[PDB]
């Protein structure tokens, strides 16, 4: 009975580093995607 | 001294341009006074351009075919207007360029009448609604997403999946079809192939014609030797036939290889011509260029003819994104999905089909009544049997209904399963989703269930005909026919033994 | 006087001007195509000034064919559309010409476009409360007069019949007359939509505008200006409160990001254009109400990615009120508004606007609800026979509570036959006052299906 | 005598597909994805996982079985390589039986334009005219595609997003028609395809991809397992 | 700027005046927005330093 | 320069601060951009390592004159990859560092140890 | 290319010579510093090709 809730309490701290991480991934590229983008468009008008 | 000027323009035996300079595919060509957007102009060497960029002082130029030729001090001649394709109805069971010539070793072709390529759609004013029974041959396909004609339906997958046996299989379904009389039935179904090694063109069109549906059926291939103009141009030509096709009242299918290397084509063009680019390096215009040729198919109006056309563009996604562009702008510019899963064909199902995700909107609509009343939501079903093995994977106690409709849901998603290669007719996929429904097959052990259900369908065929014929005269299930496939289904499994297994009642 | 096209690159083209005959920025430039096959008429506006008589235009159509040194006119005046009171009687997209013929003329009255909001001096001091039909949506989601609210969901969730029964239901009850912009609207659910309206015998009183995606990005960036002009002309024309329809903004700023990007400018804020705030704000100050008349707009945002934090939806957000959701286990559930109580709100649920009684009652019917969510596991797991009594009577009561919350609509008669009631709040919120004390657990599931007001309901109920 | 290194592609109207069990002694290769006899099979992987050796052990057990002569060209590898296979080959009495041509990274980029149409065009020669099977051996496609890219950059067009050259895919068309066996006559090509960091987004091996029909590829996480074959089961495929 | 110069005229007077700056990001992108428009080169984030 | 000429002339040690000299390389970015001189990468100077070296060895001690100096620098965005900080990680003998996270603790010297380097 | 050539003397002498780097990046970052005040083109990430 006690062996139960460890597993159940388990699952439910494990949801949010599931949406943390993923909202960090998202944020980084989105980052990196901006970025480079942004410095192709300086390569090409400095020309 | 305006005058002097007015007459010197007004004053414009053949006229000649100049070209001034060449390289990588493109060239630029001085001298003409006055031309139209997109002549097609002619080379002195016999090779073939159209005209995209227009300047003060020069005028730019795509050379489709051959290039190594293009040098200084050619001349370019202006001839006649806007290249447009000569369209007929020879064109079945055969090969043919991009621009319409005959490719294959099969003699020159004959011509009926040219159609231009730019040509605007049909207004908003000359449609219906949708609603006809195109079939598919795939259980789960019509099962879930129903197709109707006049209605756009995107595939899009991931590498490796199995999307070119699905279109050839649906390709070939129509034989029967094809051998009814009246053109009703008739659908005159063509293939546009791009950017494809010609060996795979080789192998897709060998299994077309053992298949036997070489009669009514045409491709438009654009193998890789090619240049840009051919990759860019071949989806217009393909749109073009298919819609003089119609405009005569015949049923049609266009089917799309892929989009993404027009894509890339138009891109390398673009970029080639010196043109701002934008996110991703792509041009700006890229989602207007595919409203200009998705945008064609639409159920007509019986005033018109009553005409129909149905697309099916291929999309392919690498690592499993969604979020990209070209994705992204296609999946907003249609409606109706099917996604395939890389994970369902590594094991399990063949077909592959998700279910979660995939979605119609037209649904009941396309419908046919007995098999819509078969339907019985197993959509729903199946995602609580879903949501039921996430919990249950370890479970060894469980309320009754919980183990009942576990195991329904285990023997249906093991009955959906399907080879490839075959088509199936209505009337049987309509008997297996009745057995399915109607929990006959509980008893049947899960690990030989598919193989089952062959054999009853073949004595289905054997001993007896006259459901079939109920079936396809008023489409409709009526209790006394299910009253007989009860008792047949029940005389056959009283017999039958896979492997230590029990007839019960 | 006349001009001469110089160079043509896609859609932009050049034109040159005489010294004295140089126009003004938004102007209407008129010119043909001579080839037979591809006959039509060349409409084009003014955006640029690059000097030398040298101007840089849109065209608003495709082009194809066109040739150099081709004569164009001017027309003299910014883009006009046509107002009236034969409006509303028929279909026709920016341009103005009706597709189903083109029997309507230049008869009505003529107007620019482009406007200017109002003064600061004097706009509406105070708000108003907005009062609809449907209690749930007053009771949990306040409307604001002359605001902008959001909605989301999808295909089969029951939006196009809410929209239509919101239709019918402004006509009819403080009258007046709505208009239906669509952007980026697919042809098929066009035709679909307006075969929808005709049998529904309410487009009479409509204004259906629409935008073809085959059109390049002008019609697409301009046909929800001139829905908003029209729809200023019918509210300072006829006095009477209008009802504003869109169906996306998100295209609206991709065309806005492709016309800025076709103009040769520098991209920035990932792949957007410099300023779309300003043309957001532009768009947005000439909704909000003033002079006693209200101006009530629905629009329906898409999210890209599942990201909250794209400058575009953040830009969006900034002028927003309300958000509505839907969702399909409330639809299978089998109510009809198919709206989670949990997943919206509203910014003018005060305690000191709206009453304290009607705070203190939305707030016991959340945690009633909240409860029976949290609860939902140990009832899938082990049921409600090993609760408590407190545990199964809150269950029986939010049950009970949520059949209660569907109301029966009017146009549902097409599937039912009984037209739908409008209900006072006081009615309401007492019966939700007395609904809170849960006395009426004693009633069959049956009975709870919500038809108008208590007295019918309770008569139904004894007579089952 | 002398042929031009710039040819035609063949004729699609003598296009067939071959279909044939040729079978070699190791077992993954064996049951996972059986090769072809006239057809494509490429190789993939990371820095360093271990395909030299792989490509070795192939030519060296299947050239002692084959009756037909062998070409091998490479596009860019260390000189120490090069020396061992020559000196490994110099052992054996089958050196005889093939030919050889490679080109070195120290040499500008210029020369690494044309080893792989060079090595084509005595492939197109010896096959067209004396009618045998033949082997046609690649290292490496990755090198002449940056040094592609390198070029465009240094003539002034614009690159594409990821920094390619545009037009890249046309260049890759161009050069894998020229391996294609016609109904009378037959050819094999070996070649094997280095990713950048091993990531599989870049359009670059996804646009090589397509043009193979049954692949094999490598993984590092395997590698450093322990085992030495280092073949990832789940992705690799075949068409047979 | 003009805030900032009419609190300065009194802050020579002596005495004290407070000062709010309920939007500052806003004026940032205006900044940006004239720069790109400028056609200077944009910096990090296609802010100018 | 004044610094150097008590060190030199007097022949005394000398101590020497200094504070935020990234503010000093931000300033050069700046008026690069003025000039007309290629960018760099994230928008810097098309050189910065030869300013920031020359700086730095212009501080050094004689045999007969000891100088102890003691800078602080500035990190922008709380990114450690940016080249301000790379190029002067390689002029340093002793260092130490500081956190959000630490700070965020409690402990006032919020000091990282796994990160502090020394060389002595 | 100092270090090399001075290794190369003794390599073809038949003298066994070792040689190591401190560092290589460095070398890239002036090669970088030089190329684009030539005003050369710019790649990938500001690197010339
Ligand atoms: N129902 C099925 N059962 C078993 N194998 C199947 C089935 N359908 C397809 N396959 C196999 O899956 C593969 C599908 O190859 P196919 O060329 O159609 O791939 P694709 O995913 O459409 O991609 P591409 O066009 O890039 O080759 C083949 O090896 C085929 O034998
Ligand atoms: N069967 C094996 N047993 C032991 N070592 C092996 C085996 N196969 C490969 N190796 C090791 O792998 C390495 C072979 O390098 P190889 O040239 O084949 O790699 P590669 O994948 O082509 O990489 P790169 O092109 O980066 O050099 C050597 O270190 C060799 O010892
Ligand atoms: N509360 C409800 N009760 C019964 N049927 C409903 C309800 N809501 C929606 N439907 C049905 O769902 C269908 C789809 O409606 P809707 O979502 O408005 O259109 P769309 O699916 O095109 O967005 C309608 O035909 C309607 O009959
Ligand atoms: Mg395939
Ligand atoms: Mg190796």
């Amino acid at each position: 009975a006690s062996r139960r809730r460890a597993m159940k309490s388990a699952t439910d701290n494990a949801d949010d580093l599931i949406k943390a991480l993923t909202l960090a991934a998202n944020r980084e590229r989105q980052a990196q995607i901006t970025q480079e983008i942004s410095e192709i468009v300086g390569g090409a008008n400095a020309l | 001294i305006e005058g002097a000027i007015e007459d010197y323009v007004s004053s414009f035996r053949e006229e000649i341009g100049t070209v001034i300079d060449a390289g990588d595919g493109i060239a630029h060509v001085e001298g003409l006074p006055s031309v139209m957007t997109q002549e097609l102009l002619e080379f002195p060497g016999g090779v073939l351009g159209v005209a995209l960029n227009l300047d003060e002082h020069s005028v730019g130029a795509v050379i489709l075919g051959e290039f190594e030729k293009i040098e200084e001090g050619q001349q370019v001649k202006r001839t006649g207007e806007v290249l447009s394709v000569p369209v007929g109805d020879a064109f079945l069971g055969r090969v043919v360029n991009p621009l319409g010539q005959p490719i294959d070793g099969q003699g020159d072709i004959a011509a009926e009448t040219r159609r231009a390529l730019e040509l605007q759609a049909p207004s908003v004013v000359q449609r219906q609604s949708v609603s006809e029974p195109l079939q598919t041959g795939i259980k789960a396909i019509d099962a879930m997403t129903p197709i109707g004609r006049g209605q756009r339906q995107l595939i899009i997958g991931d590498r490796k999946t199995g999307k070119t046996a699905v279109c050839v299989d649906t390709i070939l379904n129509q034989r029967e079809a094809w051998l009814t009389g009246d053109p009703k039935q008739q659908v005159r179904c063509v293939y546009v192939a791009i950017g494809q090694k010609g060996t795979t063109i080789a192998s897709v069109k060998r299994a077309l014609e053992e298949g036997g549906a070489m009669e009514y059926t045409t491709i438009v291939a654009a193998p890789a030797s090619d240049a840009a103009g051919f990759k860019w141009l071949a989806p217009y030509t393909g749109s073009a036939i298919g819609q003089h096709w119609m405009y005569n009242g015949k049923h049609v299918l266009i089917v799309f290889d892929d989009l993404s290397k027009q894509a890339d084509a138009y891109r390398a063009i673009s970029l080639l011509l010196r043109r701002p680019p934008g996110r991703e390096a792509f041009p700006g215009d890229v989602f207007y260029l595919h409203s200009r040729l998705l945008e064609r198919c639409a159920k007509l109006s019986d005033e018109l003819g009553g005409g129909s056309m149905t697309g099916l563009p291929i999309i392919e996604t690498k690592a499993n994104d969604i979020s990209a562009f070209i994705p992204t702008n296609v999946i907003s510019i249609t409606d109706g999905q099917c996604f395939l899963e890389s994970d369902l064909f590594n094991q399990g199902v063949r077909p592959a089909i998700n279910v979660g995700v995939s979605v119609s909107r037209v649904g009941g609509a396309a419908q046919i009544k007995a098999m819509k009343e078969v339907a019985g939501s197993l959509r729903l079903d199946l995602s609580q049997y879903r949501e039921l093995e996430a919990f249950a994977a370890f479970a060894s106690d469980l309320d009754a209904a919980s183990k009942a409709q576990l195991d329904r849901g285990a023997r249906l998603v093991e009955l959906l399963k399907q080879p490839q290669y075959s088509p199936l007719a209505v009337e049987e996929q309509v008997v297996a989703i009745f057995l399915g429904t109607q929990g006959h097959l509980d008893s049947v052990p899960v690990e030989d269930v598919q193989r089952f259900e062959s054999e009853l369908l073949e004595h289905v065929k054997a001993s007896h005909s006259d459901i079939f014929d109920g079936i396809r005269e008023t489409k409709k299930l009526s209790e006394e026919a299910e009253e007989k496939l009860v008792s047949v289904i029940n005389e056959f499994k009283k017999g039958f033994q896979a492997s230590d297994g029990s007839s019960v009642v | 006087t006349a001009g001469r096209v110089v160079r043509i690159t896609g859609p932009v083209v050049d034109v040159e001007f005489p010294r004295g005959s140089v126009p003004e920025l938004f102007n209407a430039l008129h010119a043909e195509i001579t080839f037979g096959a591809l006959a039509k008429t060349l409409t084009l506006e003014v955006a640029q000034h690059l000097g030398d008589s040298l101007v840089r235009c849109i065209s608003m159509q495709p082009t194809d064919g066109l040739v150099r040194g081709v004569e164009v006119t001017d027309t003299g005046a910014s883009i006009s559309v046509p107002v009236g009171d034969g409006v509303k009687g028929h279909v026709f997209n920016a341009l103005g010409d009706c597709l189903d013929d083109p029997g309507y003329g230049k008869d009505f009255e003529h107007w620019s476009i482009h406007r200017k909001p109002p003064a600061f001096s004097d706009l509406e001091p105070r708000t108003e409360m907005l009062e609809t039909g449907l209690k749930v949506v007053d009771l949990l989601t306040p409307y604001v007069r002359g605001g902008k609210i959001a909605l989301f969901g999808g295909a089969g969730v029951g939006k196009t019949v809410l929209i239509q029964e919101m239709i019918n239901r402004i006509a009819r009850n403080f009258g007046g007359t709505s208009v239906f912009a669509g952007v980026g609207e697919r042809t098929r659910e066009g035709n679909d939509l307006w075969v929808e309206l005709a049998d529904a015998n309410v487009l009479k009183d409509t204004a259906l505008v629409f935008g073809q995606m085959d059109e390049p990005p002008g019609t697409r960036m301009r046909v929800a200006l001139s829905a908003l002009t029209m729809a200023e002309f019918f509210r300072d024309e006829q006095g009477q409160d209008v009802l504003l329809f869109i169906d996306n903004i998100f295209r609206f700023t991709q065309a806005g990001s492709e016309v800025s990007t076709l103009l040769g400018r520098m991209p920035s804020a990932v792949g957007y254009q410099p300023t779309l705030a300003d043309e957001m704000g532009e768009l947005q100050e000439r909704i909000t109400s003033t002079r006693g008349r209200s101006i009530t707009s629905m629009q329906a945002v898409y999210v890209p990615a599942d990201d909250y934090t794209d400058p575009a939806p953040a830009t969006t957000f900034a002028h927003l009120d309300a958000t509505t959701e839907l969702s399909r286990a409330v639809f299978s559930k089998g109510i009809f508004p198919a709206v989670d109580p949990l997943a919206s709100s509203s910014t003018i649920l005060d305690p000191a606007i709206v009453g304290d009684e009607h705070y203190r009652v939305a707030q016991e019917v959340i945690r009633i609800l909240q409860r029976y969510k949290d609860l939902q596991d140990i009832i899938a797991i082990l049921g409600i026979d090993e609760l408590s009594e407190e545990d199964k009577q809150l269950v029986n009561r939010a049950r009970r509570i949520e059949r209660f919350l569907s109301q029966n609509m009017m146009a549902a008669e097409q599937f039912t036959g009984q037209p739908g009631s409008t209900v006072p709040l006081k009615e309401t919120i007492e019966a939700f006052d007395k609904l809170t004390k849960g006395e009426f657990d004693h009633l069959p599931e049956q009975a709870f299906f919500l038809i108008g007001g208590l007295d019918d309901l309770a008569k139904k109920a004894e007579s089952l």
